[PDB]
RNA sequence: ACAGGUUUGGUCCUGGCCUUUCUAUUAAUUCUUAAUAAAAUUACACAUGCAAGUAUCCGCGCCCCGGUGAGAAUGCCCU
RNA sequence: CACGGGAAACAGCAGUGAUAAAAAUUAAGCCAUGAACGAAAGUUUGACUAAGUUAUAUUAAUUAGAGUUGGUAAAUCUCG
């Protein structure tokens, strides 16, 4: 319908089932509703490994690129998506939290070692 | 320099066209220049051109 | 979800927002990676809109589109 | 269709299978033809015939009849440009009057499969959705993912109120 | 009923009298053996030379319910029940 | 049962022939049921438990007969011999549960080839067979991948200016955290 | 110029040798049917049918391509050490467009040691059937194509749908379809099952595979038992192109052998079991003398 | 879109016209816009709270 | 519709009604546990609680999500 | 329609009266997606996610009751 404003959105759709996630990625307005009309849907992620432990990911290389070309704006699932892709380099916040995680796991080995004492 | 996988479109595409140079293709950045956000916005209407 | 003519909440009147706190250093370099990311992602964007207009241009006046043209035009007379 | 003296024309089949598509600058077809003598004999088949089959295969052409106005019998394009098509019938049968149509003004073969060829671009085998535009709606459906919690019931590690369990705990 | 269809069935025409009568070779096409012709009566006698006579429009009579069935718009529910064996 | 492990002796056996014949095990089963018309879903379950519910299915009136993909002469009466199809419960007569595991047992069969089914001839998938492209063909590598150094100078961790700092802590004094020093390389693990 | 499979020498030769069998390869198959359509025809529009129907034939006997073993796909596009342990699964990156061929997709692995590589072929045809579905595939290896379940479709002598699953599963330049094709053809080689394959488009697969493996005994043996030698002498003239450097080439040449005497020659030279070959074309050299 | 039995609304426009004069009559001045109680940190006009890290 | 029951002392033809098949709400009787999907009497009136905030002040958003089918033969498709 | 007048508005999430044959928690979090804001760590979100209740519907078993027995239409003996 009708929206007084609003952009066009490269982001993460959710559908799917109860404990069983599926975003499909899509390009569409910002103001219409996440499982709503949209203009384009571009690729897939699954959230969940499969039986041979892998995630899986599919984007429309020519069209995200189009649609980013035209001035579509990224949310930051799908930047951090395309970083891991290496089509956009590595998201910063993935940057800072891989080095909390490393912060976060080496202060626990150190708790582990002061509690073994 | 490209995101790698970006540069190997590039590389992949010169190579089916045939370009045998193997010169490191260079993302340019002059128009990539951002002011930073304490500069104050226009509030003045823009006119359109 | 709400509306311009509702009243706000009467808890929440009172209520201001609180930042968190800051880490210095980690701040800084987190800035930094902001700047020279959107710095990247700005020329990647201006390329892909070079490409757009590229592939615009060649599909409104392509040497291929006037040959069509002609052809078609030829078959007619 | 028992009714009418050929009721196989009225068919989806025969209304299918005529293949003239004009091209895209075509607005109005007009037959002026007569229904005595010999000579309009082709006309009157064709008139009797193909006009359903081109007007199915053109919707939005407009096609005229007028009857016992000029001796001859004739067709008449009327173009976008103003351009006016005279295609004279006076001993010509009803397929040569096809294929003459056809060869003047009609739409290519190869123009045909390309036609087809970028209307079956639009839909793509990789997206997800409804059965009435896409092969697939669950990712649960591919063979080597998760089964669809619907059918084969997931592993308790999984679950949001175990995992809730075991937070609060 | 009966009797209709003891008439209908003793009306009944076979591809040999359809190709002593036709003196022509009737061949069956079958959809699962591809475009292999299968020929299945021959016309004794003398073979016709002269090929049938290929009208662009057949003048045949169609069945309303036939032609409904065959652009499906038969949306009976029981038309497509499953039902016992035989 | 004495049989279990072959299912195929009964099958093979002289009461099966006696019995049944050439006929199928389906052939001599009616259905009873409210009309002229049955009804699109059989019964769900025959047998609950010790309790056998009425006039029972022609596979479990006879409690030898054992559903599995070793057995081909069983799954086959089920499958038409020209259309190749599974047939439906209410053409045969058997419960949903039975039906089930008819379909599951012909799925197994098929797929282990114990089964005839028709395979119709493929085109090869692709057009033309080039390894040449770059997309599975290698490339020639960075000179970033070859010093060993992160693709971005920014991708690792700096040490940044004590005025930088110094300022900063002036701007956010009051609603400061402690700082940290650089991060580790390579994790350990617990 | 060493000879390949699609050469128009060994294209013909294997058209020749291949036959063409009308009743065999039109078989009344087991999808849903429908009512045959008749009409009336002339005798000439019944060789008109027939002969359409033999180019149909021709376009069926269409061959696959045989091609030899791929290389390994080992490329890294990026390292990066700081998402060692982000992650704990992989995740595949997939390029998905209609106008691009499947051969030049970029399909692309982090691993969860944070390391941007290129996929290998076994994953990468994987996602090519996940993100592009037809039918014939599984996405998983499917339990038909272990050695149980090929020696009983053996046993039910279903050598030309075990070889129909293979070209319509794997892909011609894969690993498995080389192994699966090269153990059918040795096992109809010890079976003596070669009149299954005759009007089989998978004809020109065993013939090539015995032309380089240099077993052309037994194939010749069937061969002469079936009374078609013509097709022997142009299975041994295609064995002289395959092998231009062969002691029985040079004493063809030398002796300027016509079909019976190249069969003879390369009984006598490099059979491995030339007797059978000999007493074989003798019996069949005095009955086709007897009876004609 | 347009039909036969569309009627002629004349309040939505008089409204609009009428909203536009009292904006542009009762336009608000920036002294009692923008003056501040600096106890509270609350906004007499427009009845919104400073944020703390411009208190 | 693969049809069946039903007019008359009885037969044939015409012609209605009903049954056999599937789905959804309510009621009655009965009822053990899970998973999944869905929650639907009302455009009648509402106690109470929450559902638009962020941000170094300006600003930006504030039926945007979500809710309902009252009204209008409204409208579907196309420039 | 909404300048104005009746008049103090849940056709938001929960719930309460009236009414109807018609009966979900006056509930936990933004952990994940979307939206809003901010340069940003981030904040909010009764959208949403994870649950609670209900044979309303499918599946698995832990479960045995309901309908019918003149014909259509499967199936009945003795009493009143
Ligand atoms: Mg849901
Ligand atoms: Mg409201
Ligand atoms: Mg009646
Ligand atoms: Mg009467
Ligand atoms: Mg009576
Ligand atoms: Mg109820
Ligand atoms: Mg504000
Ligand atoms: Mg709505
Ligand atoms: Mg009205
Ligand atoms: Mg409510
Ligand atoms: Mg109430
Ligand atoms: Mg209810
Ligand atoms: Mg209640
Ligand atoms: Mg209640
Ligand atoms: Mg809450
Ligand atoms: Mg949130
Ligand atoms: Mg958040
Ligand atoms: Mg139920
Ligand atoms: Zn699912
Ligand atoms: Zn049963």
């Amino acid at each position: 319908r009708a929206y007084r404003g609003g952009h066009l959105t490269i982001r993460l759709a959710l559908g799917g089932c109860t404990n069983r996630p599926f975003y499909r990625i899509v390009a569409a307005h910002s103001k219409c509703p996440r499982d709503g009309r949209f203009v384009e849907q571009l690729g897939s992620y699954d959230p969940l490994p499969n039986s041979h432990g892998e995630k899986l990911v599919a984007l429309n290389f020519d069209r995200i690129r189009h649609w980013i070309g035209c001035g579509a704006h990224l949310s930051k699932p799908v930047e951090k998506l395309l970083g891991l892709s290496g089509f956009y380099p590595l998201h910063p916040m993935m940057i800072t939290n891989a080095e909390r995680l490393r912060r976060k796991r080496a202060r626990e080995v150190l708790l582990a070692s002061q509690k073994t004492d | 320099p490209y995101p790698p996988l970006l540069r190997a479109m590039i590389l992949a595409q010169r190579q089916k066209y045939g370009d045998t140079s193997t010169e490191e293709p260079m993302l340019n950045l002059e128009r990539a220049r951002i002011d930073p956000w304490d500069y104050p916005a226009k509030l003045e209407a823009k006119t359109k051109t | 979800r709400k509306t311009r003519h509702d009243p706000p909440a009467k808890s929440k009147a009172g209520r201001v927002a609180t930042p968190p706190a800051v880490d210095p250093t980690e701040f800084f370099v987190l800035t930094e990676r902001y700047r020279q990311y959107r710095q990247t992602v700005r020329a990647l964007r201006l390329e892909f809109m070079s490409e757009v207009r590229k592939k615009l241009h060649e599909a409104r006046a392509g040497v291929q589109a006037e040959r069509k043209a002609q052809e078609d035009a030829a078959e007619h007379r | 269709p028992m009714k009418g003296r050929f009721p196989i024309r009225r068919t989806l089949q025969y209304l299918g299978q005529g293949d003239v598509v004009f091209k895209d600058s075509v607005k109005v077809m007009t037959v002026n033809y007569n229904t005595h003598g010999e000579l309009g004999e082709g006309a009157r088949k064709f008139v009797f015939f193909n006009i359903p089959q081109i007007q199915y295969k053109n919707p939005w052409v407009q096609i005229t009849m007028f009857k016992n106005m000029t001796p001859s019998p004739f067709l008449r394009f009327y173009l976008d440009s103003g351009e006016q098509v005279l295609v004279d019938v006076e001993s010509k049968s009803n397929k040569e009057i096809v294929e003459h149509i056809r060869k003047i003004l009609g739409k290519n073969e190869e123009t045909l499969e390309k036609e087809e060829q970028e209307k079956k671009q639009l839909s793509h085998p990789a997206h997800f959705g409804p059965r009435k535009y896409c092969l697939r709606e669950c990712m649960c459906e591919v063979e080597g993912q998760v089964p669809c919690p619907g059918l084969v019931p997931l592993p308790k590690e999984m679950t949001g109120k175990y995992k809730a369990a075991l937070k609060a705990t | 009923l009966t009797r209709g269809l003891f008439l209908g069935l003793s009306r009944q025409e076979t591809h040999q009298q359809l190709a002593d009568k036709k003196s022509l070779h009737v061949v069956e096409f079958r959809e699962e053996c591809g475009p292999l012709p299968i020929v299945v009566a021959s016309p004794q006698g003398a073979l016709r030379k002269d090929p049938e006579p290929e009208d662009e429009v057949p003048d045949i009579t169609l069945d309303w319910e036939d032609v409904k069935a065959a652009q499906g718009m038969k949306r009976s529910v029981w038309s497509g029940l499953k039902r016992a064996a035989t | 049962s004495p049989y279990k492990d072959e299912p195929w002796k009964y099958l093979d056996s002289e009461e099966y022939q006696n019995r049944y014949g050439s006929r199928p095990v389906w052939a001599d089963y009616r259905r009873n049921h409210k009309g002229g018309i049955p009804p699109q879903r059989t019964r769900k379950m025959c047998i609950r438990g010790n309790k056998v519910a009425g006039n029972p299915c022609p596979i479990c009136r006879d409690q030898k007969l054992h559903v599995d993909f070793r057995n081909v002469k069983l799954l086959e009466q089920f499958v038409c011999a020209h259309t190749g199809i599974i047939f439906h419960a209410p053409y045969t007569g058997v419960c949903m549960k039975q039906h089930k595991k008819l379909t599951q047992a012909i799925q197994k069969a098929r797929d282990h080839g114990l089964l005839r089914y028709h395979i119709p001839q493929v085109e090869p998938r692709d057009l033309d067979f080039s390894t040449t492209h770059g997309a599975v063909s290698s490339t020639p590598p960075a000179p970033t991948l070859v010093s060993g150094d992160p693709w971005y100078p920014w991708y690792s961790w700096k040490q940044p200016p004590e005025r930088e700092l110094s300022r900063l802590r002036r701007l956010y004094q009051g609603r400061l955290r402690e700082e940290s020093g650089p991060p580790p390389e390579l994790m350990p693990e617990v | 110029r060493k000879p390949t499979f699609m050469d128009e020498e060994v294209q013909n030769i294997l058209i020749k040798m291949t036959g063409l069998d009308l009743q065999k390869i039109f078989k009344p198959a087991l999808q849903e049917l429908k009512p045959p359509t008749y009409k009336l025809m002339t005798q000439a529009q019944l060789e008109e049918a027939t002969k359409q129907a033999v180019e149909a034939a021709k376009v069926r006997l269409k061959m696959p391509p045989v091609l030899e073993e791929r290389a390994p796909i080992n490329d890294v596009l990026a390292e990066d050490k700081i998402l060692e342990g982000t992650e704990t699964a992989k995740y595949v990156f997939t390029d998905i467009s209609y106008s691009i061929p499947h051969r030049e997709r970029f399909i692309v692995v982090r691993e969860p040691s944070g390391t941007l590589r290129k996929a290998s072929w076994e994953e990468r045809d994987r996602m090519i059937q996940v993100y592009f579905p037809r039918e014939g595939r599984r996405i998983l290896t499917p339990v038909i194509f272990k050695e149980e379940n090929l020696q009983t479709m053996y046993s039910q002598d279903q050598h030309v749908d075990v070889l129909n699953l293979c070209v319509a599963q794997f892909e011609p330049d894969s690993a498995e379809y080389i192994k699966i094709h090269h153990h059918t053809y040795e096992d109809i080689d010890k079976c003596g099952k070669y009149d299954l394959l005759r009007s089989t488009r998978h004809f020109g697969g065993m013939a090539w595979y015995f032309v380089n493996k240099k077993k052309i005994d037994g194939l010749l043996i069937d061969q002469i038992q079936r009374d078609l030698v013509s097709d022997a002498t142009s299975l041994v003239h295609l064995y002289h192109i395959l092998h231009p450097d062969g002691q029985s080439a040079q004493e063809a040449k030398k002796q300027g052998a016509e079909g019976l005497h190249l069969i003879k020659v390369f009984a006598k030279t490099e059979a491995q079991k030339g007797a059978y070959i000999e007493l074989t074309l003798q019996a069949y050299q005095e009955a086709f003398i007897t009876h004609s | 879109m347009a039909r036969k039995k569309v009627r002629p609304r004349l309040i939505a426009e008089l409204a609009r016209r009428v909203r536009a004069l009292r904006e542009q009559r009762e336009r608000p001045r920036d002294s009692q816009r923008y003056a501040l109680d600096y106890e509270t940190m609350m906004r007499p006009h427009s009845g919104n709270r400073l944020p703390m890290r411009a208190w």
